[PDB]
């Protein structure tokens, strides 16, 4: 019953698309790879888009130890615990499934996203992108009060429930693959293993597109075979990074996560201001500990307002 | 806020053109040709310089329309609540008019 | 304007109709790799919201808080109010006492 | 070596003044001259949303 | 960019010995524009780097 | 004799009380809770009370 709704990630093998600063490197292709993200929870929470589900066993179950990656054409491994996600501070996971990540992270100018592969590797990439959050309230902080009043917020609840929204599932198309035109003796020769390898060629007679059979066409060159490989398996999401053919698309439907519910919310309570009145001058004496605001009007016919945020002390009349 | 959105972008290797136009909101028709696109497995097709390029997106409502939406009103004849409390001799009540 | 704000004006939650002047505009994609290359100012809600500041709450010219259920203001001092009063004879004693 | 290339600036002309309204993304430099004998040079780093005329 | 240079690793037996030093690293950009990551989609302005064999 | 003002720490069970942000919670009982902090040297010194020692 609680497994019973990962059904819908049959649909896996995602892409291994183009992501812009390779980190170490300058341009690379790599397993992870950053899309769009949502920010419009008040609490400072963030969403993100990565093409590699996680909790995925080949087939549908919720975990916290198994993560598998895809680099080529195959599946691969590794652990979960290893990967993470950190702007100039520490952006730490509160806890994810599927497609889509979130967390608690501190502001920053660009985002990184990493993991540890099977082997001996930290493959990752970074993304352009700015974090400036707006604290609910007058008061300015970054850890919960020992002391405080409530506000209600607006944040990601953590649960498993279908919702409104969709992202779109597509057929594949068609990569192709070099590593397949191991040539002999002066013969052009297609492998086995991944099979129905589309075929085109000016070399000669005997263009149809050979499905999983070990054909041969001989007396050719290399530089005349452009083969592609293709599958028709297992459909996949519909990214800006990879290519489509016309067609209704028939989008397929995998419901988005960590829908944006209301809660109670914790706010900070600044000391009380000192106070020593005169004649009809008022001054303040102000201890903030953090950047603050502070505002006053007049309940007269001329309100005459006033706002200045504080983050030091002075004197004010 | 709005969300854009962009399909998958169109590789046709053929180089003849193919262009449509929807109803739904602010579409931009462009077509680009003479492109020769990259992959993961070296390269895709053969033919160069000869290959149509149909890319296509356009806007649409937020998820958290239905929370994070703003409203606009307009101001007109306005008509004020009073709770008042009314007391005499050994008679003491709250009202609403 | 595109940016400002309401560079969407859609009208009720029914979802018809929605107007957006964003302002696309999209580009050749180079000829390293595959690209959707476009142009698209921010989104003029948020910057809205970020620039937000001085409520009306605080603008009130006598005072007069504010709440948003039926958009009321509440507890503020303006004019005066007349009132008639009809009191029965049996509210009160004779000149006997 | 690669380089950003900002948004389109949003023109909107008046009569014998040039309005423009600007949505940086990182910090940036807008700079303008004139053709004319007296060039009256200027620079000045962009951060956020600004408008000049 | 930082003020301080670092530089460590862990020797044979549980010791990650080290030392720093004053550097204030403030790489001016190359361009007219600020960034910390290369476009997605940008322009080639040429500059000069270190070779790497 | 090196480690016999040790004997002193007879007294033993550090509690386990509540603390402000445990990462993964709003709300979370920890072991480690920060007590008040001593700071009265003049080379960035912090000493930090812990209940677990
Ligand atoms: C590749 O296939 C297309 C469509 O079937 C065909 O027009 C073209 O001639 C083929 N390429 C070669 C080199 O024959
Ligand atoms: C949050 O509260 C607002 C106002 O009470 C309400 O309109 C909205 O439906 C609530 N949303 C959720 C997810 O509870
Ligand atoms: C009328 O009754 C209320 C009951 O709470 C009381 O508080 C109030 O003082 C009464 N009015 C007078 C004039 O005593």
């Amino acid at each position: 019953s609680v497994t019973k709704h990962f059904n819908v990630y049959k649909a896996t093998k995602p892409y291994l698309a183009y992501c812009a600063d390779c980190g170490d490197g300058q341009f690379c292709y790599s397993p992870v790879a950053i899309e769009k993200i949502r920010d419009e929870a008040s609490d400072g929470m963030i969403k993100i888009q990565v093409a590699a589900q996680i909790g995925i066993n080949k087939g549908g179950t919720h975990e916290h130890n198994k993560i598998r990656y895809i680099a080529g054409h195959d599946m691969k491994e590794a652990n979960r615990d290893s990967l993470q996600v950190h702007t100039s501070g520490v952006c730490a996971i509160r806890g994810t499934m599927g497609h889509f990540i979130v967390a608690y992270c501190p502001p920053g100018g660009e985002l990184k996203v990493q993991f540890q592969d099977a082997e001996s590797h930290t493959q990752a990439c970074k993304v352009q992108y700015k974090h400036a959050p707006a604290p609910v309230g007058r008061e300015k902080f970054t850890v919960r009060p020992h002391f405080g009043i409530e506000v209600p917020c607006t944040t990601y609840q953590l649960t498993t429930a279908p919702t409104e929204e969709e992202i779109d599932m597509h057929t594949p198309p068609d990569i192709p693959d070099i590593t397949l035109l191991s040539q002999r003796s002066g013969n052009v020769k297609i492998t086995a293993g991944g099979k129905t390898i589309r075929y085109n060629c000016t070399c000669g007679s005997g263009n149809v597109g050979t499905t999983s059979s070990d054909k041969t066409i001989n007396s050719c060159k290399i530089a005349q075979c452009h083969a592609a490989v293709t599958n028709h398996d297992k459909w996949q999401y519909t990214s800006s990074f990879v290519p489509r053919a016309d067609q209704l698309s028939r989008k397929g439907k995998v419901h988005v996560p960590f829908p944006l519910t209301n809660s109670t919310c914790r706010v900070p309570l600044a000391r009380a201001p000192g106070v020593t009145y005169g004649k009809r001058e008022l001054t303040v004496k102000l201890h903030p500990d953090h950047p603050t605001l502070l505002t006053y009007r007049s309940l007269g016919a001329d309100p005459r307002p006033y706002e200045e945020w504080i983050d030091r002390y002075v004197e004010r009349t | 806020e709005y969300k854009t959105v962009v399909p998958s972008p169109y590789i046709k290797c053929c180089g003849t053109s193919e262009c449509r136009s929807m109803e739904r909101p602010d579409y931009q028709c462009q077509v680009y040709t003479g492109v020769y696109p990259f992959m993961w497995g070296g390269a895709y097709c053969f033919c160069d310089t000869e290959n149509t390029q149909l890319s296509e997106a356009y806007v649409d409502r937020s998820d958290v329309c239905k929370h994070d939406h703003a409203a606009a009103y307009k101001a007109h004849t306005a008509a004020m609540k009073a709770t008042i409390r009314i007391s005499y001799g050994n008679l003491n009540q709250t009202t609403t008019a | 304007q595109p940016g400002r704000f309401g560079d969407i004006q859609s009208r009720t939650v029914e979802s018809k109709d929605l107007y957006a002047n964003t302002a696309l505009k999209l580009s050749r994609p180079s000829s390293g790799t595959v690209h959707v290359p476009y142009t698209q100012t921010p989104s003029g809600f948020k910057y809205w919201i970020k620039e937000r500041g001085t409520s009306l709450n605080d603008k009130a010219p006598f005072g007069c808080v504010i709440k948003t259920n039926p958009v009321r203001a509440e507890n503020c001092a303006v004019g005066n109010i007349p009132v008639s009063m009809d009191i029965p004879d049996s509210a009160f004693t004779r000149v006997i006492d």
